């Protein structure tokens, strides 16, 4: 694995301190879309005292940690892995979890009650 | 132990007696959808995933439908659209116009799919207009704003299976139906902040955010 | 007025100035942060200064609450806001409000309360 | 099953099939009760064989039509739930399912309300439109959300606040929901709509320049421009 | 001389009156020459502020897209009828040369015909051996011009000048700069 973090111009505190994380975007409990959840996202993990904390003045968000908006998308898990230890960077791998499938009828809904009921449907 | 079918030229495998859903997931292909949800029960009252499927003479609801062998289904047909338009037109006659203050603005499944499959402008422009809903006091957890209710049935399949407080229900006929408690009765259980997440529109939401 | 400046220091502004607006003396958000609050936090920089020419404009809350409550005879309360002088479309989306528990229901976007009668 | 349908059982099973099988046509067979009603001079109740023409229907047991037979606006074979047969055609017509069919209508359960031409179709049919947003159970969306959109087109061009293309606009959205219902209640408020459309769009013009020229014109939605929303209600337009 | 010199009335120019208007066209280089200063009365006035054609204004629109009844999206949609970049590699060349085209089929035998594919599918053939393979007059049908010439980079649209010349140009003869339509 080449070492392409003395080429990149980037500092070696980057290098040396922060830790990244891939992982693949969850699909969101509020919607049924599941668009954003195919690329690997690229993300740093947080400094905690260089994260954010407010103005004295209008309290506006202010940062010195400035890889916090940085984010990276790629296409698969192994393109990821490739260009993270080929920037010499700590990383972390975040494994997706995928629904378990289950067998579903709509005739499932009305089968007979031979003992109790035990469940009374609405629809 | 399984079946092989045919969406979009594609060929597809899935266990015996799936629904034409589970089928369309599998395949990768995209079907837009209001009251279908995997750890909820079958209705079949949005009519949202109504899809072309030879030797059917109308389109057939793809979440109730359940999975046949040879079986050739086609979804990017003309009828299709035509359909997702037309369904998508009734659902927006009553809907209101509360998008610069319903919570789910960038979170509303119906908005997301109103562009991707819904007609551009809008013929709704009675004087008489669209139905009101009165507002229904649940309880202190969920804010509770019924004029943006599509009827899904999706809280009340869910209150009724899974949380097992039976006290969620459909009361009426018609433009008067409402989802609530019909007493105006507090709800409770033990996991009732999330009905929010469940219900696609704004009408369920939370109550200290 | 006289407020502790975080120190035992009582700093003292005239009581015209510590009243969130001249309709109200009371804070309307459980995050709006009182004039005394303000004025404890960052004084070091109202030094030298006028209080007068500072802007004062007029907290809209009890603007809204001295307007009477309109009456509908149907179900249902059509709103707009909108001027009728003005060539176009101004006032908020037009909404429509149920009017049938006891009391006044309020349009979300503007206030005016409407009530069933 | 219907209460008819195994009233008739035990008579069937005794006569035998070819005895009731000789009447009617070749897969229109038997008999039917008909219950004549509407504007005749004598409304009653029959039982009469099936592929029968319909003016030997109605001046044959039921007296007449109110009027004569130039006194036939137009004519319902079974119940709320199918088209309008217009007067031109409804001399040759036989009453089983293929001949009306044919005629892109439906027997039904063979009711006949007959219309009188002192009466108004679209009066008529906008009590149609009322009845089904009133009967629709209210559980898929193009249903119940189309019997109140139906009901309030119907108001809006029983009285004629309306553009001539409306009508047409009328058309499309009886074939949205047409076919994308979970019982058969969604097509049954779309077919008397389309009947009236296909039947008697003159009748529904001849209202509405009659309206634009009572009044001043109008807009769509029934909005005229002296129309506009004051405190609560909308003033300006008389609010079919 | 459509657009050719016009006198100093039809220029809408506050430009003279009296007899100093007299002297100055005597005392002129072109005396259809205006001085500048646009006419207040006519120009800008109503202001954009208080027009009369404000409280008139409505949303333009045309026909088959403002219709209210006729037209689905789906059949008016651009967006989403966009063509893709037809990318091309070496080995469907060489199945374009050697299996043939939808306009020319060169297969037969349609079973054997699919594992005829396959091969080049896996890289049985290569592309110079398929240039080698391939007949004299499938050279000059696809690859090359009918009559066995190079075919030329295309345009869209071709361009034809036509150089004017005459007191038409915009510059008399002796100027360095000519007119080219
Ligand atoms: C909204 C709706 C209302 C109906 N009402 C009746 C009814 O009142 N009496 C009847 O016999 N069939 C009625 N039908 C048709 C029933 O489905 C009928 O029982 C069935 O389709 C046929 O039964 P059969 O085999 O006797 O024809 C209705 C159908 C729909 C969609
Ligand atoms: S839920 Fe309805 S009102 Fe709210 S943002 Fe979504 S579309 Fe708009
Ligand atoms: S309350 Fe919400 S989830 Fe339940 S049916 Fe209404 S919109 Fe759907
Ligand atoms: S068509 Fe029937 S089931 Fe569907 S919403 Fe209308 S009344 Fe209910
Ligand atoms: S989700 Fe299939 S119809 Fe509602
Ligand atoms: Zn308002």
């Amino acid at each position: 694995v080449p070492a392409h973090e003395i080429v990149s111009g980037a500092p070696a505190e980057l290098s040396r301190n922060r830790v990244v994380r891939i992982y693949q975007q969850a699909k969101p409990a509020t919607q049924s879309g599941e668009y954003g959840t195919f690329a690997w996202r690229l993300d740093w993990d947080i400094v905690d005292v260089a994260n954010r904390w407010e103005n004295d003045l209008i309290g506006w968000q202010s940062s010195g940690d400035y890889m916090q908006a940085t984010q990276m998308k790629f296409t698969s898990k192994e393109s990821a892995i490739k260009f993270a230890n080929k920037q010499g960077w700590d990383f972390y791998i975040q494994e997706p979890h995928h629904r378990k499938f289950r067998v579903k009828q709509y005739a499932n809904n009305f089968v007979h009650s031979y003992g109790k009921l035990k469940h009374i449907r609405t629809k | 132990a399984e079946i092989e079918l045919t969406i979009d030229g594609h060929k597809v495998s899935i266990e015996a007696g799936s629904a034409l859903i589970q089928a369309c997931e599998k395949a990768g292909v995209t079907v837009p959808r209001y009251c279908y949800h995997d750890k909820l029960a079958i209705a079949g009252n949005c009519r949202m995933c109504l899809v072309d499927v030879e030797r059917a003479p109308k389109p057939v609801a793809s979440c109730a439908y359940p999975v046949a062998p040879g079986m050739v289904v086609r979804t990017d047909t003309e009828r299709v659209k035509q359909a997702r338009e037309n369904v998508m037109e009734m659902m927006l006659q009553n809907h209101p116009l509360d998008c610069p203050v319903c919570d789910q603005g960038g979170e509303c499944d119906l908005q997301d799919q109103s562009m991707r499959y819904g007609r551009d402008r809008g013929r709704f422009t009675e004087i008489t207009g669209k139905r009101s809903t009165e507002d229904k006091n649940i309880g202190p957890l969920v804010k509770t704003s019924m004029n943006r209710c599509i009827h899904c049935t999706r809280c009340v399949r869910f209150a009724n299976d899974i949380a097992g407080a039976p006290e969620l229900g459909s009361s009426g006929r018609g433009n008067d139906m409402q989802i609530g408690t019909y007493l105006e009765k507090n709800l409770n259980t033990e996991l009732s902040g999330n009905v929010i997440d469940l219900c696609p529109v704004g009408a369920l939401t939370n109550k200290p955010y | 007025k006289s407020i502790i400046s975080y120190n035992g220091n009582t700093i003292e502004i005239p009581e015209e100035y510590t009243k969130q607006a001249p309709n109200r003396d009371s804070t309307w958000a459980p995050a709006q942060a009182s004039k005394t609050e303000i004025y404890k936090n960052n004084m070091v920089r109202f030094e030298q200064k006028d209080l007068s020419k500072q802007p004062m404009p007029y907290a809209g809350i009890e603007l809204i609450a001295q307007q009477p409550v309109r009456f509908v005879h149907g179900n249902t309360a059509v709103c707009d806001g909108a001027n009728h002088n003005g060539p176009g479309a101004q006032g908020h989306p037009k909404i429509f409000i149920n009017v049938d528990a006891p009391g006044s229901h309020a349009c979300q976007y503007c206030g005016t309360r409407y009530e069933k009668e | 099953t219907n209460v008819e349908t195994v009233a008739v059982a035990p008579t069937i099973l005794r006569r035998g099939g070819d005895w009731f099988a000789s009447f009617g046509r070749e897969r229109n067979s038997g008999t039917k009760l008909f219950c004549i009603s509407g504007n005749v001079n004598e409304p009653c109740t029959v039982e009469e064989e099936m592929s029968i023409p319909l003016r030997e229907l109605l001046e044959k047991h039921c007296g007449g039509i109110k009027g004569g037979w130039d006194n036939l606006l137009g004519v319902i074979p079974g119940g709320c739930s199918v088209p309008i047969l217009p007067k031109n055609i409804c001399e040759d017509v036989l009453m089983d399912f293929d001949a009306l069919k044919d005629v892109q209508s439906g027997l039904g359960t063979a009711a006949v309300i007959v219309i009188n031409k002192q009466q108004d179709v679209i009066r008529a049919i906008q009590r149609f439109a009322a009845f089904y947003k009133h009967e629709s159970c209210g559980q898929c969306t193009p249903c119940r959300e189309g019997t109140t959109w139906l009901l309030k087109a119907m108001d809006r061009f029983r009285t004629g606040q309306a553009k001539e293309r409306e009508i047409d606009m009328l058309y499309e959205l009886t074939k949205d929901i047409e076919g994308h219902t979970i019982c058969a209640l969604g097509d049954a408020a779309a077919w008397p709509i389309q009947g009236l459309i296909r039947n008697f769009r003159p009748e529904m013009e001849t209202r509405m320049k009659k309206f634009h020229d009572e009044v001043g014109a109008v807009s769509v939605g029934g909005w005229m421009k002296d129309a506009r929303v004051e405190k609560g209600k909308v003033v300006g337009a008389p609010l079919p | 001389l459509p657009g050719g010199p016009v006198p100093v009335f039809k220029k809408y120019t506050v430009g003279s009156k009296g007899i100093w208007e007299k002297l100055r066209v005597l005392l002129a280089i072109a005396p259809n020459r205006s001085t500048g200063n646009p006419i207040v009365p006519l120009y800008r006035v109503p202001t954009p502020g208080s027009r009369p054609e404000a409280n008139v204004y409505q949303d333009p629109s045309s026909y088959p897209t403002n219709d209210i009844a006729e037209n689905p999206y789906w059949k008016r949609d651009h967006r989403r009828a966009y063509p893709q970049t037809a990318f091309f590699d070496q080995k469907t060349v060489t199945g374009l040369l050697e299996l043939g085209s939808e306009a020319t089929p060169r297969i037969a035998d349609g079973e054997a015909g699919t594992k005829a594919l396959a091969n080049i599918a896996n890289g049985g053939v290569s592309f110079t051996q398929a240039l080698g393979k391939s007949s004299k007059d499938v050279i000059y049908g696809e690859v090359l011009t009918v009559n066995g010439l190079p075919p030329v980079a295309p345009t869209l649209a071709p361009k034809q000048w036509k150089i004017i010349e005459g007191e038409a140009a915009i510059y008399p003869k002796g100027y360095p700069c000519r007119t080219f339509h």
